[PDB]
């Protein structure tokens, strides 16, 4: 008799399946990819410095790949949240921790980058374990202060007619405050990031291609590999962020919102899946080793 | 020449501290490990402290833990002892000794020259000797002999004992170590053996200079014998 | 609030039929007017007026409640 | 284990002290100062301010140099330049007073397989005589096969050619320079040189190479 | 004179050509029946007892 | 006239060939067929001394079988309790450039050296608790190649000046000097009676000195190119050499000519370092092609292969007991073998 006609009803049709099958696919790269980058840069390195950015990346990305379950569920069972109140405070702010810190890895690994291709006699004074670990701790613990809003926000919700019951949040009820979590994430998340990068990225060419043999293409097309797909990927999802955040809790956009924000946080994903592949590929010194590992 | 000597002894008021010091020389003191090892105006030695080498290890014994405390300083080459609340028994004339751990080297190689602290009134592995006097004669060969309560035979093969000799109003000095192998110095006249427990030191053609007290001593777990005292 | 509003509306109908139609019609979900969506559901006019009654009151509870759906990535 | 933690400690002190002076001895850069026989090896070094190697070190701005000099003692040089290899460069110098052993010399380092992807500086030194010799005679009797006019700059251009010609592989650069003798120009281009190449190194190990 | 380098060439040769020369057949008996004498005491050239290793 | 006397020289060197050949009744290869192989050898690393951080150059075991010195490119000389890879001293070397270490009889001493012309020797067992120069054996023109001590206070020395020499470690001078390469000497092996010693230099040409007596005893030519590697057999009788030819041969001195030929056609590489197992039925031999090989010396197979290093097994020794082999390279981990 629980025909459901009434109003709206779908079964897991919506574009959210393409959500899904995206997380399908970033799931299986870092389920693989970040745990070969990982065994490689701990058992084969960590005596060399530029394994601890590298380690620290493919780590941060795993933990947020291994994170794909949850989402996942999330999806095909309509948002529903199992688990009590402190889960909802915490699980949900755990996971921005791993994805904020893959992205200011990334950041600082360009900054170091940038730091080695402009002060290269300079670095022989400061590189070393000891300031790599630093600047890692320093990226992990920016992501916990941009998750803190998900650590005190969070609430659960209920719909009482069926044992549906999710988690959301509560900004003070009924009240702006959400504009200052949503801008700051943005900002810290992703337009500093990306400022980072591309801003580092072309002083390395401008500087690399100067003098003769440093103009070998492959600067340029490392940059472009990760400076294009970094845009590309986080865009959609922080637009799209800062947006919901804003607009009206209702009404055609925001309704809109609601069927496309699964598709955008699927697609942030894909940075997950790439931050592996890329280093890889790029940094054939691996190929030996990774061939060697089976 | 190497020097291990010690400063600081005297009369000390019961209840009160005094900081016993070591003054090294000769030697590269960084890389031994220090012990502050007492003696009792009439009896036998004991353990009081243990400073590693690099200051990276720290033990006590359990008469005095906490009450004494023990410091290294390698830049000058000196080691300390620290004692605090001084009981009676901790009169004693106390030895700063040497020692370095790896394969094939010999732990307290080396002794200290003795300060006397004085105050006036106010699951452990215990060593025993059969006797405490034997009379010996000279060109005679002496077997000495003692017992501990546990084998000091390790797993991976040595047996940790240690045999000292001790002459009127002089250092104590090392003979044998992991009871088989002498001393850089000892004369071959001493030779070490034993097993399970039960723990002996041959001196054969004993001439004068060999008259004194015999200690032994275990080292497989962080105490010395109460020695036989050889007699003319 | 809203549990005990739309079981205590629900209660005014003297038939299961009218007591599922409320109950599944309060739907909180957020398809814009479903006093228009209601053309394109198939019940009795007693049905229609329950569903349009209880969910007028249940979109008006999930509109003010002012809790935002956060999907768990973000 | 028994009191043998007291040897893994000082294992574990030896170890750390180990890697304390490896993270202390790579920061200065290696260079192999090859060259063929008073070529003008030492008088680099000296204004820089023995029967086997010589191994002079000196700093300049922020970076010290191992600059060795393996040439001082003869035996077979397949049997000791191969412990050179991972050098950062051949500081390969070259007089000419004559020679072309020389050359040779040149197109052996130049190609050699331990130094395929090494970098080479080749200091042309002494271009005062180099001058009074084309002055005083032809070029041709160094080089039978040269065509072109005894005026300076075509003469050392044709000899530069030369010697850049002996390498077999692109990847390498050689950053040939006329130095005169002239005060502390030949460590300036050595640190440039080796400001490049370590540019190269640190880029190539963030596997952007 | 360069020759007298030849010369103890010569009498280097001649010293030679005095030494001794066995028939090769006798050291290969030598090499093969030493071999055969001490492969027990070569925990290489023979397999380890597993629990006997010292690097067990 | 010297035309008259370099005809005397060909004549003699015809002669002593003549003669050799005479000798040559049969060869070891074709007596073998009489035995067995010991069948596959798949020795796997029982430890690892990842100590060192640039090119470990030499190795050396103590007459224990338990320690080790090894000398590398990093400028330190560590050695090792091989049982539990304790670095228990680290001698801090004159000079990075050491190729040569020794590992004194008696384990007091160990000496070291290279382009440096020098052997400096290391006094372990001081009373002040560490390792110290005992003497700069200086007085070579060439590098040295090897090191090997006969007794505490006498050494033997291979450089690249094509002579070795036998020291006084008391007074630091030649007790003897030995001449007659034609090239430069790049290894040495002292007999197991300490009466001779074997050298090989890169004019394909070893030879045994007698260390009483100056004069070698027989000269060895049967290499194409440089000879690379010496060691004596266990018996202290034969001796192998490893060259740039890449491969090795075994030599007999009382035969006085070549045996076997250690070659298999895909190894086109040089040889490092030879030892031999205390058997003397293994040869055991490092290659610059990433690995070593062990071969049956007495049938020149390759009884296996102790692949596992990311560079050049510059270097290569097996205990006295005969339980392990040590394989240095310039990965610069010292796999220990059994």
């Amino acid at each position: 008799l629980n025909t459901p006609v009434d109003k709206t009803s779908n079964t897991l049709r919506v574009p959210d399946i393409l959500a899904l099958v995206i997380f399908a696919v970033v799931f299986l790269v870092g389920v693989l990819g970040n745990a070969l980058v990982v065994w490689v840069t701990a058992f084969e390195a960590k005596r060399t410095i530029n394994a601890i950015w590298f380690l620290n990346l493919a780590v941060a990305d795993f933990l947020s790949c291994l994170a794909l379950p949850i989402l996942f569920t999330s999806i095909v069972q309509h948002h529903h949240w199992p688990f009590g109140g402190a889960a909802c405070s915490i699980l949900p702010s755990l996971i921005l921790l791993n994805m904020y810190a893959s992205i200011l890895l990334l950041a600082t690994i360009s900054a170091d980058r940038f730091l080695l291709v402009f002060k290269p006699i300079w670095c022989q004074n400061f590189r070393g374990a000891g300031l790599a670990w630093i600047a890692c701790a320093v990226a992990w613990g920016l992501a916990l202060l941009l998750t803190i809003p998900s650590f005190l926000y969070r609430v659960v919700r209920e719909e009482y007619f069926p044992p549906k019951v999710l988690c959301g949040v509560d900004y003070s009820h009924d009240k702006r405050r959400e504009r200052a979590v949503a801008i700051v994430r943005l900002v810290l998340g992703f337009l500093w990031p990306l400022l980072t990068l591309t801003i580092c990225y072309t002083f390395i060419l401008l500087r690399t291609w100067s003098r003769r043999a440093t103009r070998s293409t492959k600067t340029l097309k490392v940059v472009v590999a990760v400076v294009a797909s970094f845009f590309i990927f986080w865009l959609p999802y922080q637009v799209t962020g800062i947006m919901m955040s804003f607009l009206e809790p209702s009404s055609p956009t925001f309704l809109l919102l609601k069927k496309l924000d699964s598709l955008c946080v699927s697609f942030a994903y894909i940075n997950c899946c790439i931050n592996p592949i890329i280093y890889v590929v790029a940094g054939q010194g691996f190929q030996g080793r990774l061939r060697k590992s089976l | 020449d190497v020097q291990l000597v010690e400063s600081g002894g005297g009369l000390v008021q019961p209840g009160g501290s005094r900081k016993l010091s070591c003054s090294a020389s000769g030697f590269a003191f960084s890389s031994f490990g220090m012990h502050w090892v007492r003696q009792a105006p009439e009896k036998g030695l004991e353990w009081v402290a243990y400073i590693s080498s690099g200051s990276g290890t720290i033990y006590y014994a359990d008469t005095v833990k906490g009450r004494f405390t023990i410091s290294r300083d390698d830049p000058k080459n000196t080691l300390f002892l620290q004692m605090t609340s001084l009981r009676s028994e901790d009169t004693a004339m106390y030895y700063c000794v040497r020692s370095i751990y790896y394969y094939g080297s010999s732990p307290f190689d080396f002794w200290g020259q003795g300060t006397t602290l004085t105050v006036s009134s106010g699951s452990d592995i215990v060593m025993t000797q059969a006797t405490s006097s034997v009379p010996v004669t000279p060109g005679e060969s002496v077997s000495i002999s003692c017992r501990s309560s546990k084998s000091l035979l390790h797993s991976n093969g040595n047996t940790y004992l240690y045999w000292f000799l001790q002459r009127p109003g002089q250092s104590p000095q090392l003979l044998i170590y992991r009871m088989s192998n002498l001393a850089s110095g000892v004369p071959d006249r001493f030779s070490g053996s034993g097993s399970g427990t039960a723990f002996t030191l041959t001196i054969s053609r004993l001439e004068a200079e060999d008259v004194g007290v015999y200690y032994c001593m275990q080292h497989l777990e962080y105490t010395f014998g109460a020695g036989t005292k050889l007699e003319l | 609030t809203l549990q005990k509003k739309i079981e205590e509306i629900a209660a005014k109908y003297k038939h299961s039929v009218v007591k599922k139609c409320c109950y599944d019609g309060a739907c909180v979900n957020n398809d814009e007017t479903c006093e228009q969506r209601a053309a394109r559901i198939s019940l009795g006019p007693r049905c229609i007026k329950a569903f349009t009654e209880c969910c007028v009151v249940a979109s008006q509870l999930r509109a003010n409640i002012s809790h935002k759906d956060m999907q768990l990535g973000r | 284990s028994a009191e043998e933690r007291a040897a893994l400690e000082r294992s574990k002190a030896i170890e750390k002290n180990l890697k304390e002076d490896g993270i202390s001895a790579a920061k200065d850069v290696k260079l192999l100062l090859l060259g063929a026989d008073n070529s003008g090896k030492s008088t680099i070094v000296k204004q820089m301010k023995t029967t086997g190697i010589v191994e002079t070190h000196f700093t300049f701005k922020n970076l010290h140099f191992r600059l060795f000099d393996v040439g001082g003692q003869r035996s077979e040089r397949k049997k000791w330049i191969h412990c050179f290899e991972d050098v950062t460069a051949i500081i390969f110098c070259v007089d000419l007073s004559d020679m072309h052993e020389s050359l040779m010399l040149f197109d052996s380092i130049c190609n050699n397989k331990f130094f395929i992807d090494t970098s080479i500086i080749l200091f042309l030194n002494k271009k005062d005589l180099f001058g009074e010799k084309i002055k005083k005679s032809p070029l041709t009797i160094c080089f039978p096969e040269y065509t072109g006019p005894n005026t300076y700059e075509d003469a050392a251009a044709y000899i530069q050619a030369q010697f850049e010609s002996k390498n077999r592989s692109p990847n390498k650069e050689i950053y040939c320079h006329m130095t005169c003798a002239t005060d502390t120009n030949n460590a300036q281009v050595i640190f440039d040189a080796v400001t490049d190449i370590i540019i190269a190194n640190n880029l190539r190990g963030c596997g952007l190479y | 004179a360069s020759i007298a380098q030849a010369r103890k060439l010569v009498e280097q040769l001649k010293m030679e050509a005095n030494i001794d020369r066995i028939k090769v057949s006798k050291a290969a008996a030598d090499l093969m029946a030493y071999c055969e004498a001490h492969a027990k005491e070569d925990p290489l050239l023979t397999p380890v007892p597993a629990s006997e290793n010292p690097f067990r | 006239e010297l035309d008259q006397l370099r005809q005397e020289a060909e004549q003699l060197k015809n002669q002593i060939r003549d003669a050799r050949k005479a000798c040559a009744d049969a060869t070891l290869s074709q007596i073998t067929n009489n035995i067995d192989p010991v069948g596959r050898i798949q020795m796997r690393t029982r430890r690892t001394l990842r100590g060192h951080l640039a090119k470990i150059y030499a190795m050396h075991w103590g007459t224990d079988s338990r320690l080790l010195v090894s000398a590398s490119q990093d400028g330190k000389l560590i050695i090792w309790d091989s049982y539990t890879t304790n670095k228990v001293h680290a001698i801090p070397l004159r000079s990075s450039w050491v190729m040569t270490c020794a590992y004194a009889p008696s384990g007091n001493y160990v000496a070291c050296g290279g382009l440096d012309n020098i052997c400096s020797i290391y006094n372990l067992k001081t009373r002040e608790g560490n390792v110290r120069v005992s003497r700069e054996l200086a007085g070579h023109t060439g590098y040295l190649s090897c090191c090997r001590f006969l007794d505490d206070n006498q050494i033997v020395t291979s450089s690249g000046d094509t002579t070795c020499a036998l020291w006084d470690i008391e007074t630091g001078q030649q007790t003897t000097t030995f001449t007659g390469h034609t090239g430069d000497v790049m290894s040495l092996s002292l007999a197991p009676d300490t009466r001779l010693f074997v050298s090989g230099a890169c004019d394909a040409s070893a030879k045994l000195w007698d260390v009483r007596e100056g004069m070698c005893r027989q000269t060895f030519t049967g290499h194409e190119s440089d000879i690379n590697a010496i060691c004596f057999f266990p018996n202290g009788n034969a001796f192998a050499t490893g060259s740039d030819d890449a491969t090795c041969r075994l030599f007999d001195l009382r035969a006085d000519q070549e045996l076997m030929t250690y070659s298999h056609d895909n190894i086109i590489c040089g040889i490092t370092s030879v030892s031999f197992s205390k058997s003397g039925r293994l040869l055991l031999a490092g290659y610059d092609d990433f690995n070593c090989n062990v071969w049956d010396a007495l049938k020149a197979d390759r009884a296996g292969v102790l692949a596992g290093h990311d560079n050049r097994v510059s270097c290569l020794g097996v205990t006295d007991d005969g339980m392990a082999v040590a394989t240095g390279s310039w990965d610069s981990f010292l796999k220990i073998w059994n």
